[PDB]
């Protein structure tokens, strides 16, 4: 529940540097203190529970959503600002400080990751964290090493409880 | 000799201009696999944060070098395959056999485009292989410590390795098709049965794994000569199966060999116990085959110098002695490099081994499955070690109650790598458990796939040119690559069906063709029998193994030749520019894992053909993506007067990875748009792209108006409302009394305009 | 609309398993027709059904079917009726559960059960067809339909349909070059062949066999500034070789200097260019001074020893080469068929299937004179064959 740091096991490692295992309080503070955050959402949010949790999180702090993959149909009726973008493209665009963004107001400084695959988001973050200065917070089930801060390894119920506790502190 | 282009027999310096021109728009994006370099003993060096190692090479240079090494490895495995096959063919049939491919003015578009030569006999392919080797060697010399330092010349050398790979594939395919009696541009190739449920356990079963077909031809020659076709089953895994099913099949008669599956099936088949002997040649063969065959008493025979497998070399021994030794359990297999003796030993070994090993398999029984399922503790290691991220603990927990549906679902997604079993402290054969849970699906696993047709003839391309121009064929979709799929082997089938229903041209090859042919509709028909096998709209054609992928690319080259009269000889830059600016054709490797797929994708990119890869391909460490928001990136020259011309942002990538098959469908539909399309082609492409976007992403695309230059560039069914959307949301001025666009588009329509990326082709 | 409209439904086939009715068909009486009327003889957005409607039908039963469209506007003329009829087929296949086959009077219509349950009346289907026609051809600003369903009414319209079809055929056959003011230019293939310009006249059909003089007329009417346009002939520079000044300056303007002259009905004197899409290719035989024709569908060799692909690979790309010519099949039925070289009096070879297909074109006396591959397998054989039968060459 509250504990999202007791499991940071990995199968293979990218190198010495790894993301910090944070708690729900730290994650909520980091999300609520960002100057210009972007909610990068994969198709794993199509799970109904994760869907409404992500919608509530985006509504709470007015965070634009980048629905990578085929997760756009889960945001058509919800009153949020979600736009489609390829994750490999988005990761390429993030490293360019001259990219106007999804609304033309400039680049972002902090991204939030929820509902991806640990072998694809890690590959994108490999470029993002090495050729840019954008910080990443992973609120997903898996421990993402290539992020800046991430949750630990949690089960489905544990992940739902952690997301709830974040939403209450948002 | 005829007119020769500016670039015959290219080197690293000779193709640098075209590669840099391409990289100006489609910039390389590096996604490193590590933060360390482990090449020389100065290291391993940490390069995190784009830091440089002890040799001065930075992280970007290391990622580029790793991708370049992958590309040259793939190019070296088609070239070695091609050389070995060509040498065997010349030794058997002689080196003066005329090349027999079909009915086309240009026989070898890749060879003529790169080297400038016009081969006519099997002995004229020998020099091309010498060049393909020589340059290859130079390329490998760049992997050394202290060689190229910049990360852009590594990309240029990668593109050179890609085009060399395509040349080698073309050479190999031409040699084998000419010699071994493959179908010659046949739009009615025979249908062959595929699936694990096709092999019959009653008869002895031989399983051939690899890519080369030199020894398998001898095996099937012996089987036919001695009349054992009906008394023995022969099956193939990977592309060697396609090579058998094309062998002596220009008579359009159904064959007796059967395709078992892709690489992901290999271990599963071994765990089934159906094979009675496994003969391996070379590429794509699991390294733990003897380690299981010794448990299940399955002999392993190697037939290549590349893959000997640490086995005794009995090339000079008698076949009866080897059979006795294998029968008595002295050795689990042997290296038999003599093709004549191998072709007799393998069927005889199967015949003498089948009765002594019938009924032995690794599949657990009901009580054994119950015990194994009850043994688990749900520690989560198997899910961590699974490459496909499969919920194994949840499936096992559901199976504890008696709900074996979760493992049945997991069977399709699993690639049969057994990596989970090595991290289970309870020692549970998870792969065997999943196979037993999906026994029924495995039993009912059958399908039909059309045999390799060879290369596309000139007449079919000429017939389809009018369809492409008159806006009846939206574009060309190639579905190639490996079988490292993220969500099972059905995504390729779904994409192919979706694009075939919309009258695209679908060309398949490799393991993707096998996995497309494994699924049927309600009427019990596969796509191959649902759609014709010609090169036209609404047709799906199979070229064969990966060495036939060149034909796909080669077809594009002929589009530049037979339609615009362009010279092919040594003119890579011109033909590539034509293909990039005019031909709407996209490739798709949904499960690419091997270096061959990387080399094929890079070679396709250097020819101007964009490709979409599976999510796992993000581990290749390089993509080619354009900056759509940068309006200065999309500017070309006008060949009529040398003026500056504007083009719509399409294609927006050369290599990129999709995440789901719906996003892949949307991307493939979008990136078939070209600046040279007329009104009808643009209209049909926009219609299909917008419909697919609405179907799968649920919204209308945000940049569609970038491709609307004319009122006749809009879908017929949704023209007026799209005009209203253009007027209200953007301020375009529309003639509502004539349904015409008065003003607003940035790019005017001029069908006579000739966009080009090369300054030297203007005026 | 109750059903979706999209070209992706073109390949759908309504099998009898899901078929609800089979209108017209290959057994009963079926018809399609487009008529041109003045502006005061047409009421827009009108669908009239005579006899049973879709409600008064039986699942599995076949009923007589006759669609008659009254189209009208300002630029609409009777000669442009057939062009409209040609699209009917396509615009029926855009609908979801509707299947259309053949044309004229051999038509075949089928509706699926799923779409029958959605579109209760024949009215929305007709409205969708009309909107597709109006969007495709803007110059048609008034359209209405009549759907005849009884056998009596279908038989009543059948005679008028046959009479007007005969009249249309007579008209299109009688039209020639001197009885037209404009020659219609097409550059659609310039997407793939940057220097290819096509000129279409009543006596010179398009090399792809898809655009007639009337097709080009309608296309130029829709978009005068598009890839299809109208050019005035101007001075008659050569009647024998179909050379006009207008075509000359149009080629000079739109060919980027690749060629400054197009000579219609000529082979060795500034021949018409062709991109890649010939239904037929003509080649020279200089030993017999003859002309051979090979279609795209031929799978055999020629007396020259060359197939279709090898020969067609030496003509095209927009380059005005001499020695080969890409033509459509309907060019054989033209009285000005290569009239600058002798017409049929120079043809010495055709494949058997091509000869059977275009036998109507060859004159009766020369029908035996022309040699096929059923008798000639060489070039010496062709020489002896032309020697025995006394070919005009
Ligand atoms: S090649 Fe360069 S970066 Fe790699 S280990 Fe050697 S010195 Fe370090
Ligand atoms: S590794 Fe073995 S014990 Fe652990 S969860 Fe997986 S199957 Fe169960
Ligand atoms: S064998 Fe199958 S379930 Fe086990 S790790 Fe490999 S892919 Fe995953
Ligand atoms: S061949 Fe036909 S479609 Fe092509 S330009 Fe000529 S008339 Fe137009
Ligand atoms: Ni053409
Ligand atoms: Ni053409």
């Amino acid at each position: 529940m509250v504990d999202t740091t007791k499991n940071t096991k990995l199968f293979t490692s990218y190198g010495v540097k790894t993301s910090k295992a944070i708690t729900t309080e730290v994650a909520a503070k980091l999300i609520s203190k960002a100057k210009r955050p972007l909610f990068v959402v994969g198709t794993g949010v199509l799970d109904p529970e994760l869907l409404d949790r992500a919608v509530k999180i985006a509504k709470a702090k007015n965070i634009p959503i980048a629905a990578t993959g085929s997760s756009m149909p889960g945001f058509v009726d919800k009153d949020v600002n979600a736009k489609y973008i390829n994750l490999h493209q988005l990761g390429f665009y993030l490293t360019d400080p001259d990219w106007p963004g999804l609304d033309g107001n400039g680049n972002y400084d902090t991204i939030i990751l929820l509902g991806h695959k640990k072998y694809y988001i890690n590959q994108v973050l490999s470029a993002v964290k090495n050729f840019s200065d954008v910080k990443s917070i992973s609120i997903d089930r898996n421990y993402i090493q290539n992020a800046t801060m991430s949750f630990g390894n949690l089960s489905k119920a544990d992940h739902i409880a952690a997301l709830d506790e974040v939403i209450d502190l948002l | 000799l005829g007119p020769m282009g500016p670039t015959p027999f290219p080197t690293a310096a000779t193709v640098r201009d075209w590669s840099f021109t391409l990289f100006d728009r489609y910039e390389p994006v590096y996604t490193p696999m590590c933060d360390q370099c482990c090449y020389c003993t100065f290291g391993p060096c940490n390069l995190e944060g784009n830091r440089r190692g002890a040799c001065g090479l930075d992280m970007k240079g290391q990622a580029a070098r790793e991708f370049f090494l992958r590309c040259i490895t793939g190019c070296a495995c088609h070239s070695a395959h091609g050389r070995h096959l060509l040498d065997h063919i010349i030794s058997i049939f002689g080196e003066d056999m005329p090349i027999n491919m079909g009915a086309s003015n240009v026989i070898a578009p890749n060879i003529q485009l790169i080297t400038g030569r016009q081969p006519k006999t099997l002995g004229d392919l020998k020099p091309i292989m010498e060049y393909v080797e020589e340059e290859l060697g130079q390329l490998l010399a760049t992997v050394h410590a202290g060689q190229e330092g910049a990360a852009i010349d590594y990309d240029n050398k990668a593109m050179l390795a890609g085009i060399l790979d395509h040349v080698g594939m073309e050479v190999s395919d031409i040699a084998q098709v000419t010699a071994l009696g493959f179908p010659k541009s046949d739009p009615e190739a025979p249908l062959v049965e595929v699936g694990m449920g096709t092999l019959d356990a009653s008869k002895p079963v031989i399983i051939a794994i690899g890519h080369n077909v030199a020894g398998v031809t001898y095996i099937m020659d012996y089987m036919e000569d001695n009349n054992l076709t009906d008394k023995m089953e022969i099956g193939g895994l990977c592309c060697t199966a396609f090579d058998m099913t094309r062998y002596k099949r220009e008579d359009r008669k159904p064959p007796y060999a059967k395709i078992v599956g892709t690489i992901s099936k290999e271990l599963k088949v071994v765990r089934s116990g159906i094979p009675d002997v496994i003969v391996i040649d070379e590429q794509c063969v699991r390294a733990d085959l003897v380690e299981e065959g010794k448990k299940l008493k399955i002999p392993v025979i190697a037939s290549n110098e590349k893959v000997m497998y640490g086995l005794p070399d009995r090339t000079n021994d008698d076949v009866d002695a080897i059979i006795e030794d294998i029968k008595t359990g002295k050795i689990p297999g042997c290296v038999m490099l003599d093709y004549e003796k191998l072709g007799e030993l393998v069927p005889r070994l199967a015949m003498e081994m089948a009765p002594l090993r019938e009924g032995i398999s690794a599949i657990p029984s009901d009580e054994e499955m119950a015990s194994l399922v009850a043994k688990c503790v749900a520690c989560g290691e198997c899910a961590l070690a699974c490459p496909e991220e499969l919920d194994i603990p949840d499936a096992i927990q559901a199976a504890k109650e008696g709900d074996f549906t979760a493992l049945d679902f997991l069977h399709d997604l699993c690639v049969g790598c057994r990596r989970c079993e090595q991290v289970c402290n309870k020692e549970i054969p998870i792969l065997s458990v999943i196979d037993k849970a999906a026994q029924k699906a495995i039993a009912e696993e059958k399908g039909l796939v059309r045999a390799g047709r060879g290369q596309v003839s000139d007449a079919e391309i000429r017939a389809e040119g009018l369809n492409l121009v008159m806006g009846t064929t939206p574009g060309v979709i190639a579905i190639i690559g490996c079988a490292n799929y993220p969500a099972g082997s059905k995504d390729v089938y779904r994409i192919a069906e979706e694009f075939l229903n919309r009258n695209y041209i679908v060309a398949v090859s490799g393991c993707s063709a096998m996995d497309i042919g494994m699924y049927k509709d309600a009427d019990g028909k596969t796509l191959y029998e649902r759609f014709p096998g010609r090169f036209e709209r609404g047709n799906i054609l199979n070229t064969g193994s990966c060495v036939s992928n060149s034909h796909i690319s080669g077809t594009c080259h002929k589009v530049a030749a037979i339609f615009a009269g362009r010279n092919l000889s040594g003119n890579l830059a011109e033909i590539a520019d034509y293909t990039l600016n005019r031909v709407g054709a996209v490739g798709l490797a949904w499960g690419a894992y091997s270096q061959k797929a990387a080399a094929i994708g890079t070679g396709c990119n250097m020819y101007g053909i964009p490709a979409v890869l599976g999510p796992h391909s993000g581990k290749y460490r390089r993509a080619l993506i354009a900056k759509t928001y940068d309006e200065n990136k999309w500017k070309v020259y006008d060949s009529r007067n040398g003026s500056e011309l504007d083009i719509p942002p399409s294609p927006e990538f050369l290599i990129t990875t999709a995440e789901t098959w719906q996003e892949a469908c949307v991307l493939l539909a979008k990136n078939c748009i070209r600046p040279s399309d007329n009104n009808m082609g643009r209209s049909i492409k926009l219609t299909h792209w917008i419909e697919l976007s609405e179907k799968y992403l649920g919204v209308l695309p945000e940049d569609w108006w970038k491709f609307v230059r004319h009122e006749a560039d809009l879908p017929l069914s949704r023209r007026e409302e799209l005009l209203k959307k253009l007027e209200t949301e953007h301020g375009w001025e529309i003639d509502w009394k004539k349904k015409k666009i008065i003003s607003g588009p940035k790019i005017k329509f001029d069908v006579s305009s000739q966009p080009t990326n090369l300054k030297r082709l203007c005026k | 609309f109750p059903f979706e409209i999209s070209p992706m439904f073109e390949g759908e086939r309504v099998r009898k398993e899901g078929m609800f009715v089979e209108l017209g068909g290959p057994k009963s009486l079926g018809l399609e027709l487009v008529r041109a009327k003045p502006m005061d003889e047409i009421e827009d957005g009108k669908v009239t059904i005579v006899g049973p409607d879709l409600k008064d039908m039986e699942e599995g039963k076949t009923y007589p079917w006759a669609m008659i469209f009254h189209v009208g506007g300002e630029l609409v003329e009777p000669d442009l009726e057939s062009v409209i009829e040609r699209r009917v087929h396509d615009f029926i296949n855009y609908c979801q559960g509707i299947m259309h086959l053949n044309q004229r009077y051999d038509v075949w219509m089928r509706i699926s059960k799923d779409t029958a349950a959605k579109m209760d009346s024949f009215e929305p289907f007709g409205k969708a067809v009309m909107m597709l026609f109006k969007t495709e051809l803007p110059f048609i600003e008034k359209m209405q339909v009549t759907f005849y369903t009884d056998q009596a009414e279908v038989e009543k319209q059948m005679a008028e349909a046959m009479e007007i079809f005969k009249a249309r055929d007579a008209r299109t056959k009688d039209l020639h070059d001197e009885d037209v003011d404009v020659f219609y230019g097409c550059t659609l293939c310039q997407s793939f062949a940057p220097t290819n310009v096509c000129v279409v006249s009543p006596d010179r059909v398009s090399l792809c066999g898809a655009i007639n003089w009337f097709d080009g007329r309608a296309a130029a009417k829709v978009d005068p500034e598009g890839p299809q346009f109208a050019i005035e002939k101007g001075e008659l520079l050569d009647a024998k070789t179909g050379e006009y000044s207008g075509v000359n300056e149009v080629a000079k303007k739109l060919s980027s200097g690749e060629f400054d002259k197009i000579k219609l009905h000529s082979f060795f004197d500034a021949p018409h260019t062709s991109c890649g899409c010939f239904e037929v290719v003509g080649f020279y035989i200089p030993e017999v001074d003859g002309i051979g024709w090979v279609n795209r569908e031929y799978q055999g060799m020629a007396p020259n020893g060359l197939g279709f692909s090898t020969m067609a690979g030496q003509t095209g790309g927009g380059k005005q080469i001499v020695g080969f010519l890409g033509i459509g099949i309907n060019y054989f039925y033209s009285p000005k068929f290569i009239q600058a070289d002798g017409g049929w009096n120079r043809v010495v070879w055709l494949p058997s299937m091509l000869k059977e297909k275009i036998d109507e074109a060859i004159p009766d006396d020369m029908k035996d004179k022309i040699a096929t591959e059923k008798d000639v397998t060489d070039i010496e054989s062709l020489k002896t064959f032309l020697k025995e039968k006394n070919h005009p060459v």
